[PDB]
């Protein structure tokens, strides 16, 4: 049972927000709206197609934050020669989706963008 | 005796190449320049960092900001987070390959001693490393 | 008499942290360690000379975050043709210092670096 | 109308140049190519940016990531933060000149429609804008 303004699709509820925030603030903001809510997560091309239909109140050529962060430091690394890698060498980068063709862009987490929150009902 | 034009450090031969090539092509080039050749590998906490940084600083054209090294993201996926912020696992992925940065290079700022990951298709000068002949 | 492990200098208390954080997290972290604390601020070369003695445990050649952020989005901008600039525009960069030679580098705030906190409160 | 080589849009003439020049030389150059000529300015709320992005994409030749535009930081200080995070006023400073980025350019990523500020001494291709002939 999701409160108004938050649209629904396949058991979950999503809502586009016209606030301009850094990824960390957007994520935090989402968790402070409703219990267990977070930045939107895409489990299927279909789910992204739906969410794309909620970005109506947005400028274009721009992107929307989705729930992926520090995507480079989370990686494994290896040298091309026999040297073994000894386990933060990358910048804090996050993922935003462009609502035109739903492709994802990896950009600095400090960019101010609109976002979509999501949660289970 | 390292071949002419190559510098020695802790039992190996090194050389900075001004030619700009994408990461994969640079690695191939290094393997062709000497048997045992590869894009340089670096033990960050040793004097190897300063030695390689110096080789680039002293020979790279003033305008180039990067020099490839042999480090790359191992992951096959385009981005490395295995789960979304909501805790659900990442399966579906639709990343614009141009924002994918899996290849590492020495950065000009601070003297080519620190690393940064870049789009692998970018063409940059680089450093090769090989065992002595 | 600064808190445990903090060093005194002309009244203020300082402390080098060998933790890797992006600028916003480091500044935030400092404010949480002691009431009124922030990332270090240099009002003189002498103060910088003192701080340098606290950074030995850092990666040689690297830099540490100091208290200057978003240095470009606080600027005024102008077009060469005289057209007025219509006020997100620039990269979000912060200042980090190289202890050895006290030189300040302006770099992405999204970089993860060691830092120094300070407080006179 | 526009002279040969220049593309017309909304009554004005635009042209991408491949010669690499620093920001200031590019502006000076644009001013000599035609009366009233300048590095392109962009009313980012109109189709001018789309046109300019397309123009660069179609006529650029190189892996070049940047093309200068006519926007620059006006401030005389090295950087614009006048206060430290602790409220202190900034007086003493030792900023490295090459990290100062006051000149804007169009970035290859996203189609040369988004801007980025860079070290003004960098040499990049550029776009000029001048009134019709
Ligand atoms: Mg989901
Ligand atoms: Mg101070």
């Amino acid at each position: 049972d999701c409160p108004p303004d938050w649209s629904s699709y396949e058991g979950h509820c999503y809502r586009f927000f016209k606030e301009w925030m850094h990824w960390d603030d957007a994520e935090e903001f989402c968790t402070e709206q409703q219990t267990g809510a977070h930045l939107v997560s895409f489990q299927s091309k279909e789910e992204a197609d739906f969410v794309r239909s909620l970005t109506s109140e947005m400028l274009k050529g721009d992107v929307v934050w989705i729930g992926l962060s520090d995507v480079w430091n989370k990686c494994r690394f290896e040298w091309t020669d026999g040297m073994e890698f000894d386990y933060l060498i990358a910048e804090y980068e996050c993922v935003a989706s462009k609502p035109t063709n739903n492709k994802w862009w990896i950009i600095p987490c400090t960019r101010f963008k609109n976002f979509v929150c999501e949660f289970q009902a | 005796d390292c071949p002419s034009g190559w510098s020695s450090y802790e039992g190996n031969c090194y050389k900075f190449f001004q030619q700009k090539m994408n990461w994969a092509d640079a690695e191939r080039f290094c393997s062709e320049q000497a048997k045992g050749g590869h894009l340089v590998s670096i033990k960050i906490y040793s004097k190897e960092k300063d030695f390689v940084g110096d080789l680039v600083t002293k020979n790279i054209q003033s305008s180039d900001l990067y020099a490839w090294i042999g480090l790359r993201v191992e992951n096959k996926e385009k981005q490395c987070s295995s789960e979304w912020s909501d805790g659900s696992s990442v399966s579906y992925e639709n990343v614009v390959e141009r924002t994918v940065k899996k290849c590492f290079a020495l950065e000009k700022d601070l003297g080519f001693v620190l690393w940064i990951n870049l789009y692998c298709a970018q063409k940059n000068p680089f450093v090769c490393k090989s065992p002595p002949p």
